């Protein structure tokens, strides 16, 4: 899928 | 050219014409750690997916477009793909990264 940033 | 672009063409980190084998690639020889490129997403129609290289791996990003000329990322709002890419220069993308150099569409 996808990674989320550090910040989400 | 007679073509209307997608609105990110010309933008210097913006592929629009490879696949994510060929972004993983560019990442790792053209790139250097902390480079980034923007595809079209593969699997959602006008979504973008972001690509950046840590020191072991690349992560994948997802930006979605809102109804109202504005883009989504990590559950916050952008008025436009280059204002993601400001952002993440000045906040930490992924714990102990910024990005830094994009990739040139080649």
């Amino acid at each position: 899928d996808y990674a989320e940033p550090m910040d989400a | 050219s007679g073509r209307e672009e997608d609105p990110h063409e010309g933008k210097i980190w913006f592929h629009g014409k490879i696949s994510k084998q060929e972004a993983y690639n560019l990442l790792m020889t053209v790139g250097q750690v902390s480079s980034f490129l923007v595809r079209p997403s593969d699997n959602t129609p006008g979504d973008y997916s972001l690509y950046f290289r840590t020191n072991e791996n690349i992560q994948r990003f997802k930006i979605s477009p809102t109804p109202n000329n504005q883009f989504m990322m990590g559950g916050r709002y952008y008025n436009s793909i280059g204002d993601i890419i400001d952002h993440y220069r000045k906040e930490q993308i992924v714990e102990g990264y910024y990005l830094k150099e994009p990739v040139p569409m080649q």
